[PDB]
């Protein structure tokens, strides 16, 4: 919220990009076990 | 030896400490609401009734600049102690062992 | 009536009760005022401000600049292909459809970079 | 804050112990800096030495082992590190 | 209530206009006057013409005039002492 | 004395554009290799 | 000192930082430019003809560093009386302009000049306000004066060679100054001393009042610059205003002191560490990277660290 | 502190670089929050399906 | 007389802004401790077996 | 401590803490803090 001098900056990774990270982590631990790390 | 700034984590600690010590000395040239920022010139140009009012403006401003410095060094040293507790665990568990 | 200040004035769909002279929400600053002549109620929201950031590839590489005006719909600000995004709006950068690894983080998913060629 | 001024030092006593505290806080984090280095590096009881003939199976450690004709007896990689931090 | 003059003499080789380098205008004088100044002019040295067919007007001359303003200018001093590169702040966003 | 003269001509005062000119020493202090604002 | 610092009667083993150390400065110096001007004062007192109050002239004096003690500490001028500021404090101050009146009155009407009583010579000839006119200076004279000077109704004065006292032909010169509003112009003689070098002195180089040692510098200013400044704005080098010579200023040594106690259930012996300072300038005396250590003997063994000094040096109570 | 008032803003310059230091501290803990997310989630080279 | 009244507002507001920024540095060092534990729990428990 | 002396009516402002002048600097100096009172009245009759 902006009132007077106060600002809120946006995060660099959006919530869609973070969900795409945790879906690629979950698709490797199902498919490959612990070899992908 | 070809690629500089691979030690960028260690340069940022040296640069931040010098930045904070440079800002402590540059705050000695501030007035803080007095007539002069040099303590000998309100001495040689005012009587001890009026000089006491102006010196008490320099004391309050210089004491606040020294408390801001000490507080920011107490927060910054708690971050170095976290990183040295990690290097002491990495030396046990990875140099003297196999993890 | 002496209540000096700065801002834009618009017609307020909020109402008063006829004994009330102005309004406020929080922190003593006034939001609405009944003018002395017309007795109309007007909103006071302040005319827009923001921060200004500047994106550079490094003077060693080039001397060119894009400018980010943070959190402002830039119909109210050069002219080199402006581009409104979530983190403000960019002036002097070319929006492309490709995708690369991040170089300079703008924010909210957008990065910026200097490559062949502005 | 005063810098060799007697009438400044007299006014500073009106504030009590604001400066016994600040010197105590800065001394507490200078003693801590020595406990930091001791806990990382003093993990060893004795000072071991490598044998003069080096039959390590084919592995070569000459760049990480120290150099006996050198300032501080640092290793090779230890001197590239010390010539990069200003 | 002062009056300060700064000067320089520089060799040049461009055709007409101002060159591109830097000039450290060092002060000449400072005059304890206190006069209130708001308009000025410049003096020319015209000589008498004589038996050549008013009788005045030497040579040909021109000068450049431009008015201060306050901003912020940063000087990258030399090891000698000399101002070498000057930085303007309100010029552009890069500055 | 006071022999007036001027004529009338003048046209538009030719303008120009000094690039980087007019930087005077605003002090007496001597700094050595140190950017100062 | 340590017990007092800890507010206890027993101290345990350790090293405690207990006070500070600084070299106090001796024999302050001041160094100012030169006195080139003498001031136009040759044209007021050695002039031949002085007028009277019916035509009181004025002589403006400006842009000099004049003097005020070669007409006050010397005493042949019979009249040196003025009010408020004493003439010993005109050399340390100065206004904007100096003006000089001159008239010659017998002695019986000289006494009416004391502002608060306007005279017959001062109500109709020379306007005396309610504020004091700066100084009035007169001396007896018989060279070119000892008649044809009137004042005011219009009457002449009686001057002769056999005239009793009170009628003497003094020479009243009135000194007054300007509102000194704008920048002044006329101060007294400034003051200098003899400089020292290489010891902690209290200096004043035409305005810069600080303390430090003054060593000879090998640096080069520009010919208009006066002093130099380091990063974070500290004056390191100044120019000697009489000899045009660059002098470095480094602060005369300070530090902390610390005491090495083996604890008071063991001994009452103490070593003292003067931090980062040369014992050359205030048991055995041992010089360390941490400052020199006084009261401890430098053995040539190696044990474990017990009380740390710094840079690899330790200490512990062995009977010393 | 001042809020678009140039009589206040000149009096604030007598306090040195307090504001500068204050802006430098809050930017260092805004950049840090983006590194906090990069270390937890970006622990994978490719995007697996 | 406005200057001696404005200065009372300046020292009070500059102190309310410092108390904010000091308590945000202490709070952001607690998040960095908890975002360092979450990074270790993804290396040692998602990418492996503990 | 009651201290009494006679002064000109001009100089009744000169008897004050932190004051300089002719009487306050060369005759009678009150100190800087001075918990006390200063009482004065006219004596044109005597
Ligand atoms: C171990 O590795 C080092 C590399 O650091 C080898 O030393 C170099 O050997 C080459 C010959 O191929 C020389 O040209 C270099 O001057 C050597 N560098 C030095 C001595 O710093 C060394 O030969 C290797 N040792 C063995 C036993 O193979
Ligand atoms: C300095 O002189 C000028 C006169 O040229 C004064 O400036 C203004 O002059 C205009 C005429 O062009 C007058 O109508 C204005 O009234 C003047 N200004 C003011 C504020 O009165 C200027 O005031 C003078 N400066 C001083 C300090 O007296
Ligand atoms: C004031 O005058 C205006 C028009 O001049 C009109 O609103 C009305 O006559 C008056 N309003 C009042 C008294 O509120
Ligand atoms: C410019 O940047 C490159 C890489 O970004 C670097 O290697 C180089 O030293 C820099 N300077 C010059 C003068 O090229
Ligand atoms: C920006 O402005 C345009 C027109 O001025 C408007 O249509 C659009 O909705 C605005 N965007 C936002 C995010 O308010
Ligand atoms: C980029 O994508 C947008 C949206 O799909 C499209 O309108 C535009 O034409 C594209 N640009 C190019 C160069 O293809
Ligand atoms: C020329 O100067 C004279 C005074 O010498 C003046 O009367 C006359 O108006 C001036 N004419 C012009 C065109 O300047
Ligand atoms: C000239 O007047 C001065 C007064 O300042 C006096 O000291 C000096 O002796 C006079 N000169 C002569 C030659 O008498
Ligand atoms: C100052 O006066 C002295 C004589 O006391 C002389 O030696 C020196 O050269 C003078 N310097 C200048 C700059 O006038
Ligand atoms: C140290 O002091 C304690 C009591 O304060 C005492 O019991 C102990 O014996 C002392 N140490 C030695 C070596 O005497
Ligand atoms: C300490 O100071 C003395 C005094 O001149 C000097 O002779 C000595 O070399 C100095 N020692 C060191 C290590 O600088
Ligand atoms: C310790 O070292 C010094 C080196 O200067 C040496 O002269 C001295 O003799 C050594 N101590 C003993 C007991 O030999």
């Amino acid at each position: 919220q902006k009132f007077n001098g106060l600002t809120v900056l946006p995060p660099l990774l959006t919530d869609e990009m973070i969900a795409q990270y945790t879906s690629a982590l979950l698709a490797g631990t199902i498919t490959s076990g612990w070899t992908f790390g | 030896s070809s690629t500089a700034s691979a030690l960028g984590k260690l340069q940022d600690v040296v640069n931040q400490n010098a930045q904070a010590l440079n800002t402590l000395v540059k705050q000695l040239s501030s007035n803080f609401g007095a007539i002069s920022s040099v303590l000998n010139d309100i001495l040689s140009r005012l009587d001890p009734p009026e000089a006491e009012v102006q010196i008490d403006r320099l004391i309050t401003g210089r004491l606040q600049s020294l408390q801001t410095y000490v507080t920011q060094q107490l927060i910054r040293a708690a971050e170095i102690r976290a990183s040295a507790n990690l290097a002491a665990t990495k030396m046990s568990e990875c140099v003297l062992g196999q993890s | 009536n002496g209540l000096t200040g700065t801002g834009v004035l618009t017609e307020s769909n909020k109402k008063f009760l006829p004994f009330q002279q102005f309004g406020r929400d929080i922190a003593d600053t006034t939001d609405a005022v009944r003018d002395p002549q017309t007795l109309e109620i007007l909103d006071i929201t302040p005319c827009s401000f923001g921060g200004v950031s500047v994106i550079t590839p490094g003077t060693n590489t080039s001397n060119q600049v894009a400018v980010l005006y943070q959190d402002v719909n830039c119909t109210e600000v050069t002219g080199s292909n402006v581009f409104q995004t979530r983190a403000g709006c960019l002036i002097g950068a070319e929006h492309v459809n490709n995708s690369y690894e991040c170089d300079i983080p703008i924010g909210a998913g957008i990065c910026a970079s200097y490559q062949t060629q502005s | 804050i005063c810098g060799d001024s007697t009438e400044c030092s007299n006014l500073l006593l009106q504030y009590g112990s604001f400066c016994t505290q600040l010197n105590r806080a800065l001394t507490g984090i200078a003693v801590e800096q020595d406990k930091n280095t001791q806990e990382v590096f003093a993990q060893v009881k004795q000072i071991y030495k490598t044998p003069p003939i080096k039959d390590f199976g084919g592995f070569n450690f000459s760049q990480i082992l120290p150099d006996p004709s050198k300032p501080s007896k640092r290793s090779f990689i230890e001197d590239l590190l010390f010539n990069k931090v200003t | 209530g002062y009056f300060k003059i700064y000067s320089k003499h520089t060799p040049i080789n461009l055709v007409r206009d101002l060159p591109q380098g830097f000039s450290a205008l060092e002060p000449l004088v400072d005059l304890p006057i206190g006069i209130n100044i708001t308009r000025f002019q410049t003096l020319l040295a015209l000589h008498r013409s004589y038996l050549t067919p008013s009788g005045w007007t030497a040579g040909a001359a021109a000068y450049y005039v431009g008015y201060l303003q306050p901003r912020t200018f940063l000087l990258k001093y030399n090891e000698n002492g000399t101002i070498t590169d000057a930085v303007d702040c309100a010029l552009d966003p890069l500055s | 004395q006071c022999v007036n003269l001027t004529t009338r001509t003048q046209l538009p005062p030719a303008y120009t554009n000094s690039f980087t000119r007019g930087v005077y020493y605003p002090d007496k202090v001597f700094r050595s290799s140190v950017l100062h604002s | 000192e340590t017990k007092c610092t800890l507010k206890s009667f027993t101290v345990e083993k350790g090293i405690y930082q207990t006070s500070n150390f600084r070299v106090q400065p001796t024999e302050s110096i001041v160094r100012f430019p030169n006195i080139t001007n003498l001031c136009p004062f040759g044209e007021v007192f050695n002039a031949t003809r002085f007028a009277s109050v019916y035509a009181w002239n004025r002589k403006r004096i400006s842009n000099c560093v004049a003097d005020y003690s070669v007409l006050y500490n010397s005493a042949s001028f019979s009249t040196f009386k003025c009010y408020g500021v004493s003439p010993t404090k005109l050399n340390d101050l100065c206004f904007t302009n100096v003006y000089a009146d001159s008239f010659v009155i017998r002695g019986d009407e000289v006494r009416q000049i004391a502002p608060g009583q306007t005279g017959k010579i001062a109500d109709y000839n020379y306007k005396l306000p309610d504020d004091f006119t700066g100084c009035v200076i007169a001396w007896n004279s018989n060279n070119l004066d000892s008649y044809n000077y009137l004042y005011r109704p219009l009457q002449s004065y009686g001057f002769q060679p056999t005239n009793g006292v009170g009628y003497q032909p003094y020479r009243v010169v009135v000194l007054s100054f300007e509102l000194l509003h704008a920048p002044a112009t006329v101060c007294g003689p400034k003051k200098s001393t003899n400089l020292v070098k290489n010891k902690c002195v209290n200096f004043n180089f035409n305005g810069l009042t600080g303390t430090g040692v003054l060593t000879e510098s090998n640096k080069k200013f520009l010919p208009f610059q006066q002093f130099g400044r380091d990063i974070a704005d500290t004056t390191d080098a100044v120019r000697d205003p009489q000899t045009l010579e660059i002098l470095d200023i480094t602060p005369c040594s300070f530090g902390g002191v610390s005491v090495i106690t083996p604890g008071t259930n063991t001994s009452n012996q103490v070593a003292v560490l003067y931090q980062d300072v040369n014992c050359t300038e205030v048991s055995n005396v041992f010089q360390t990277r941490a400052g020199c250590l006084i009261g401890a003997e430098h053995v040539n063994n190696s044990y474990e660290c017990d009380i740390p000094i710094g840079a690899g040096i330790c200490a512990s109570y062995q009977q010393s």
